[PDB]
């Protein structure tokens, strides 16, 4: 049998995720990702820091202590509605990747 | 990751064809249009329905919730829709009738 | 998700609809009665009057 | 005084829609119409409709 601490707050914005670490005494924590180009990475968080990740529906997953690890798709109590053009484009009318600003130029 | 063709011979005939609905004044709405990525999808479409009946639907171009409406009388039928998921667009069918669809995207 | 501007009128009903667009059948109503502003300060003295005996 | 910016998260998802009737026929009356304007508005709206919703 064994606790560890809260699993990072989840706040929640436009095509953006971000994520409040918060301990109660050294935890290890995992930087990952499988719904994007391989990575790793381990830190202990001693102390809260906010790390951002952007999501736009792809899969960005966090390992926190032993606990469930948690993958989300940025799922709100929100939806789109027949967004995006029928010639592949990016997600939200933001211009990265170029295809807003490739119009301008 | 990876495409499954797929092929069937469902038993058709049955009794074919002895029900077809047809359906008039077809219409998209849009609503609950934010730009936040979600897989949602909540829009409405407007017709009226005067056969009685089941037909196959829907769509080839578009993906729908449902796919099995007993249609006698029609007005305004809410559906949900894998929007983001893999249609960015939609070609929407009620039968062999359809228009395409929808809106919202401001540069 | 989020987010509407009200100007600051007292006892007029403002609605609000906001989380995603479409209709809803309870929204927010909010009316202002009154803004407060109530003191936060420092004594800086004390006078009063004085009873001088001679 | 100012603007008060105001944001909430408020379920209204429920089952969405929530019912919004087509309406036809619409209509302005404005009657009850006298001079001063530190009072409210006396508007009537005339309309038809195809559906119960709200």
């Amino acid at each position: 049998a064994v606790s560890v601490a809260p699993e990072p707050q989840v706040t929640y914005r436009l095509g953006e995720v971000e994520f409040h670490f918060h301990p109660m005494y050294p935890t290890l924590f995992s930087i990952r990702s499988l719904g994007k180009d391989p990575s790793h990475s381990q830190e202990w968080i001693d102390t809260p820091m906010s790390k951002t990740i952007q999501v736009g529906a792809e899969g960005v997953e966090y390992v926190w202590g032993n606990n469930n690890p948690v993958r989300l798709w940025a799922q709100k109590s929100s939806s789109s509605s027949a967004h995006g053009n029928p010639i592949s484009i990016v997600s939200h009318y933001y211009d990265l990747y170029p295809y807003w600003t490739i119009t301008v130029l | 990751y990876g495409n499954i063709p797929i092929s069937m011979d469902i038993a058709d005939a049955f009794t074919r064809i002895d029900e077809s609905p047809s359906v008039s004044l077809k219409a998209c709405e849009v609503q609950s249009c934010t730009y936040s990525s979600d897989f949602g999808g909540v829009a409405s479409i407007s017709y009226t329905s005067n056969k009685v009946g089941k037909c196959a639907i829907s769509s080839n171009s578009a993906t729908m919730k449902d796919s099995v409406q007993d249609v006698q009388e029609s007005g305004a039928l809410s559906l949900f829709f894998a929007t983001s998921s893999v249609e960015p667009n939609f070609v929407v069918q009620v039968c062999n009738a359809r228009i395409t669809c929808g809106k919202c995207e401001p540069p | 998700y989020e987010s509407t501007t009200m100007p600051n009128q007292v006892g007029i009903p403002f609605k609000a609809l906001i989380e995603r667009p479409g209709y809803a059948g309870l929204p927010l109503s909010l009316v202002v009665i009154k803004s407060e502003l109530v003191p936060s300060l420092v004594q800086d003295y004390i006078t009063c009057n004085y009873k001088t005996v001679v």
